[PDB]
């Protein structure tokens, strides 16, 4: 039982971990994860900032994609206002938001496959930076998002380049889905793990791509009644082949689907970019509102007291993926050494919610 | 037939094999673009332009700010409502870019750039002043060795 | 206030000794080869720019530092110690970033942990920024000479046991 | 795991079996190793002064655990004394470094 | 709301506080009849548990663990969301944790304990998730003051 | 609206603030139990700060704290 | 590349302002900062990307203003000179001069670049070793355009 140190170079990058294990032998039996690594207090600065000015503090936690986090935090304070976004600012928000949740899983499987190669992605990852750079201007460190919508207006070379989105990607997408199928090393060497089913990971903690791996069409934004997700084409991945190749199958699902939504979307067009400002200063109120967003891993939540100050008294993150952390410690019982990195891949976390 | 078996899962592997050679030999013709040193919009958020006498009163780049890191001095000037500024001493290791005040500014003097080589070699360097943060950055079309960025084109497959 | 160096002569003043000096240091202006050190935010530059942890001098820290990452940090520059020096490409290796104020578990910079040479603008710039930071540091160490191979260990210590209470 | 110090500039705390600069192997025997930087000068008589300091405060500091909050404060405090001494001229810097950042500010013409 | 009138007036302290901004429910629980009120709220429809909030109203008074529990599964969306509110002092920080039944509690209440000091029982590994384990002090509660470290400041 | 007003100094006593930690580095030391801290906010409980200590701030009681002076100290 | 000759060290020692036309095609640069390292000089470093005001920095004692984090006061103090402590820096007599490396041509306005060299003239043992624009070659032309 030789104590591995599971060091903070790790021979993989996908942020910075300590896994200690006993593994009597090759097999490892125990884990006991320590955390604390990439930790920067978010709760007591953010009870000691203002919403425009943690709002500019909204990028260090999913930052693979950042679109979700300053969604989520903009979106807390529009529904306890109740002020009403307009469609074309919401449905633009919608298409980036799915953008983003391309980005999340391509920025994944980049990685992914190349532990288990950088420019077979980056080829399209320029034209993805093209479109962060015409929608925004910055490449992930965006600050656009207002009560009334985006802070700005698209310009008319990014609708262009969105239309052309579809075919410059979905191609090699589906040249890419094929691999799979193909390559019998990714039939051999990731296949197997990630044997929880759908009883189980609903009674733990699991969410996202771990409790669609086994056949639960679970989404939020299907069940709770948000940005008219029943008007565009949806398709949650009902695969129910439980481990990690079934996982991989749904995050080229989920892809797909956000191709289908924003395809949908790329005529849609139903409106300024942002209504009700008056003055450039507010407050907020006191409620008891929990607000979340279909996160790419499974429901981020943003928990909210309110001081009725120009400060949250209370301001408290559910990050997705470290809720689906949990699970490996029951998913470490039986593999090796060279499963752990298939394991910390089919998490599909970063460090930056996790300590936050 | 065990072996047998073996044999048939190589030449499922060989298949594939030869399949994913086909796609890398086919991924390895990306000759156009190739992204390297020299040797975007106006959006870049690099380095901040800053002019002193259109900065005028309102402190709001010290209020807005993450961190609160501007230092500037005031003393008042009497039925004039001069606020007599002085030093305008910005830490670009304590600045973020973040782009609070850059937007939020009444007077709008704060605006961006497209400069981002401020690699240096001290800390206190980095304490900047007024005069520094004046400076027109570099006209990147009028350089021997930068060409035109591919901004509104992509894979143009011109230079060869 | 500062000290007093010695300064007495360049011993090494023969045209082939300040060849060699002027080459190697040259090819060690040319040979940065850094072990990447990402994991934060200052990752995403290393797919558009080795394991053994004490091989490559030349390291540059891309990563946001913490007080629980500075025991591993020291250690790692103890396993990189005469020779070459870090470069902070971080405000967080500088000033501790966008939380210098009120972080507890963040340290203010590397700056009181490492020698730094060369301080960035922090975070994720353009990827030629590296590339410019680094042929500055090529500027940086052609200006040394390998400081005519002068060497001194202070080496304090109290033998007395100290007031100990372990678990 | 097995280092359990407060390690920053000019002050280690490095619990271990060093005599010599030869690490191990981990003991109650505290090796304050300081300036590992050549950032000041340090000259040999106030090196021992601030050791002396040192062992007077881990002295009258202890009797509590020694655990890694004691070692928080008297680094912190042992960075005070520095400060404090280089401030007084005690202590002069470097400028034998390739940085040479002085640390601690710039002595005015007060 | 529905189950403290239903499931819980059978002689059980389901405390209402109102409703809550969107949906949710405050009902206020006391630290001694928790796990067995757990056991009651799981068997009930209700599996899924996430995001417990340690806010830290009253500094010097009174403490607060509260839940976001609700009832979504794999083919109904029955989402009927309730804040189980346990309530605690600075003199009392005893409470029960739900790790003997519901295990993934582990993280989160090792934060709470991490970032409070609320002290627990039936708990497998009871550790400082993100500070050192020789850490005093917890900086979460707002009558906290961080001591005089030197990496806390740039100087 | 309040107790007091916003910049006094603020002395602490360690029998003072028994309520907070006050009493675990029994000896290292603090630094805020001097004329140091400064009263930033205030709503029952005040915000405190010191002039010269960058560190985060906290909440305390009107009474827990004390207005002491007008008297920074820094270098 | 290569040339063997030290008449950077001749136009430093005679001009004292030379802009170094040098690409960033690596370390090319510090060579011949190297060469006047090793004859006994001391060289010191300064950027002017970010350095405004250059004869109010050098000499008259220019303000530190510590940055404060929305915490601590202005503190409005003076800080030392740049190269006035620079001079004060040199501890023993051998060190003939004090070279001065500056590292950014862009951003630095022609006048004040002419102000920065008449400051070279200013002190004897202050060298300007100012940037070039980034030619392709090593080229060392003096101040004139400045
Ligand atoms: S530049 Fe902005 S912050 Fe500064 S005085 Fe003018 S309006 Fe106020
Ligand atoms: S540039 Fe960004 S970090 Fe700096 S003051 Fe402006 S908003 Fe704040
Ligand atoms: S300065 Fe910011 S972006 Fe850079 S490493 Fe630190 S936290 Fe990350």
């Amino acid at each position: 039982l030789m104590i591995v140190n599971m060091g903070p170079h790790h021979p993989s990058m996908h942020g910075v971990l300590r896994l200690i294990v006993t593994l009597d032998g090759e097999d490892v039996v125990d884990c006991e994860p320590i955390l604390g690594y990439l930790h920067r207090g978010m709760e007591k600065i953010a009870e000691n900032r203002a919403i425009i000015q943690y709002l500019p503090y909204v990028t260090r936690w999913d930052y693979l994609a950042t679109m979700f986090t300053e969604a989520i935090t903009v979106n807390g304070p529009e529904q306890l206002g109740n002020i009403q976004v307009p469609k074309r600012a919401s449905y633009i928000r919608v298409i980036m938001l799915e953008l983003s949740r391309i980005a999340s899983h391509l920025l994944w499987l980049g990685p992914f496959m190349a532990d288990i190669p950088f420019f077979y992605i980056f080829r399209e990852r320029e034209f993805v930076y093209d479109l962060f750079e015409a929608a925004t201007g910055m490449r992930m460190m965006h600050n656009f998002f207002r009560i009334g919508g985006i802070a700005a207006d698209l310009p008319y070379g990014w609708i262009d380049k969105c239309l052309d989105f579809c075919d410059y990607f979905l191609t090699e997408v589906v040249e890419y889905q094929k691999l799979i199928t193909r390559n019998p090393i990714f039939l051999e060497r990731v296949e197997g793990v990630g044997i929880i089913g759908g009883e189980e990971a609903i009674n733990w903690g699991l969410s996202g791509p771990m409790l669609r791996a086994s056949g639960i069409p679970w989404d939020l934004r299907k069940i709770d009644r948000y940005e008219s997700y029943d008007e565009f084409e949806w398709e949650i991945q009902w695969q129910k082949q439980g481990d990690s190749l079934a996982r991989y199958l749904v995050r080229l699902s989920e892809m797909t689907e956000s191709i289908k939504i924003i395809q949908q979307a790329l005529e849609g067009l139903p409106y300024r970019f942002i209504s009700k400002k008056p003055s450039p200063t507010f407050e907020l109120s006191k409620q008891e509102l929990y607000v979340r967003v279909e996160a790419p891993k499974g429901e981020l939540g943003i928990f909210l007291i309110g001081d009725q100050s120009g400060f949250p008294w209370r301001w408290k993150i559910r990050p997705p993926g470290f809720i689906n952390l949990q699970i490996l410690p029951e998913l470490v019982k039986r593999m090796k050494l060279a499963d752990i990195m298939t394991i910390l891949g089919s998490i599909d976390i970063i460090m930056g919610e996790v300590d936050r | 037939t065990g072996f047998m078996n073996y044999g048939q899962q190589t030449l499922r592997a060989a298949r594939y094999i030869g399949q994913g050679f086909m796609i890398t030999l086919s991924h390895t013709n990306r000759l156009p673009v190739t992204i390297q040193y020299p040797y975007t919009s106006e959006r870049f958020r690099g380095r901040i332009h800053f002019e002193f006498d259109k900065c005028i009163a309102c402190e709001v780049c010290v209020r807005v700010c993450p961190i609160d890191l501007p230092v500037v001095d005031w003393k008042l000037e009497t039925n004039i409502r001069k606020k007599r500024l002085l030093n305008y001493s910005i830490d670009f290791g304590i600045c973020i870019f973040c782009g609070n005040c850059v937007e939020y500014c009444p007077t709008n003097c704060l605006s961006m750039t497209e400069e981002y080589e401020f690699s240096t070699y001290d800390r206190h360097e980095l304490n900047y002043n007024q005069i520094a943060l004046g400076r027109l950055p570099m006209s990147v079309i009028d350089d021997y060795t930068i060409r035109t960025i591919w901004n509104s084109p992509q894979t143009k497959n011109g230079v060869n | 206030s500062i000290k007093f160096p010695i300064l007495d002569r360049t011993t090494k003043n023969s045209v082939i000794s300040t060849t060699l000096n002027d080459l190697s240091n040259w090819s060690r202006l040319s040979s940065l080869w850094p072990l990447l050190y990402g994991t934060s935010c200052c990752f995403i530059e290393f797919a558009s720019l080795r394991s053994s942890p004490r091989q490559a001098d030349l390291i540059l820290t891309a990563g946001t530092v913490t007080m629980k990452m500075a025991p591993s940090l020291v250690r790692l520059y103890e396993q990189m110690p005469e020779p070459k020096y870090v470069i902070a490409m971080g405000a967080c290796t500088i000033t501790g970033g966008m939380f210098s104020t009120d972080s507890y578990s963040t340290v203010r910079g590397v700056d009181k942990l490492i020698p730094v040479d060369v301080y960035l603008p922090g975070c994720p710039p353009k990827p030629e920024a590296v590339i410019d930071a680094i042929t500055k540091l090529r500027k940086k160490i052609a200006r040394e000479i390998y400081k005519d191979r002068i060497r001194r260990c202070f080496t304090t210590n109290h033998k007395f046991f100290v007031v100990r209470s372990p678990h | 795991g097995q280092w359990l110090s407060s390690v920053t500039r000019h002050v280690r705390i490095y619990a271990a079996y060093i005599d010599p600069e030869t690490c191990e192997s981990q003991m109650d025997k505290l090796t304050l190793i300081l300036d590992p930087t050549e950032e000041f000068v340090w000259d040999d008589e106030s090196c021992n002064k601030v050791y002396s300091y040192f062992q007077e405060l881990v002295d009258h500091y202890e009797g509590a655990p020694l655990t890694e909050y004691t070692l928080r404060l008297i680094g912190s405090d042992v960075e005070h004394y520095i400060r404090k001494m280089l401030f007084d001229g005690e202590i002069q810097y470097n400028m034998d470094a390739r940085v040479l950042n002085f640390s601690m500010g710039k002595p005015r013409v007060q | 709301g529905t189950l403290s009138v239903w499931l819980a007036k059978r002689g059980l302290v389901h405390r209402s506080l109102g409703f809550d901004y969107q949906g949710i429910e405050t009902l206020q629980i006391k630290p001694e009849d928790w796990h067995s009120i757990a056991v009651i709220l799981y068997v009930y429809g209700y599996n899924y548990l996430r995001s417990q909030c340690a806010y830290d109203v009253a500094p010097g008074g009174l403490l607060a663990s509260v839940y976001h529990l609700t009832r979504i599964e794999y083919g109904v969306n029955q989402a009927e969301e309730v804040c189980i509110k346990v309530f605690t002092h600075r003199s009392n920080p005893r409470i029960p944790s739900v790790f003997w039944v519901w295990k993934s509690t582990d993280f989160q209440e090792r934060e709470s304990y991490d970032m409070l000091g609320i002290t627990y029982d039936s708990h497998p590994r009871l550790k400082r998730i993100l500070m050192p384990e020789s850490w005093i002090g917890w900086p979460l509660r707002k009558d906290y003051i961080a001591p005089n470290f030197y990496e806390i400041q740039d100087a | 609206v309040y107790s007091m007003k916003k910049g006094q100094i603020v002395r602490v006593e360690k029998e003072k603030y028994l309520n907070s930690i006050n009493y675990l580095s029994v000896g290292g030391l603090d630094y805020i139990y001097e004329d140091r801290g400064e009263v930033l906010d205030l709503r029952e409980y005040a915000l405190v700060g010191w002039v010269g200590i960058p560190t985060a701030p906290a909440w305390l009681p009107t009474d827990m704290l004390i207005k002491c002076e007008k008297l920074v100290y820094e270098r | 590349v290569k040339p063997d000759i030290g008449q950077w060290l001749q136009d430093v020692e005679e001009h004292k302002a030379i802009a170094i036309y040098a690409p960033h095609e690596g370390g090319y640069e510090g060579r011949y900062l190297n060469r006047l390292k090793m004859q006994g000089y001391y060289f010191l470093d300064i950027s002017a990307r970010g350095l405004g005001d250059p004869e109010t920095t050098l000499l008259k004692n220019y303000p530190v203003c510590p940055a404060h984090l929305g915490k601590q006061p202005i503190a409005r103090w003076y800080y030392p000179p740049e190269v006035d402590y620079r001079l004060a820096a040199l501890p023993p007599s051998a060190k003939g001069l004090v070279v001065w490396v500056l590292e950014a041509k862009v951003l630095s306005k022609s006048e004040l670049q002419f102000l920065a060299l008449l400051p070279s003239l200013r002190p004897n043992v202050r060298v300007i070793a100012e940037c070039g624009n980034w030619r392709k070659f090593v080229w060392k032309p003096l101040a004139e355009i400045a």
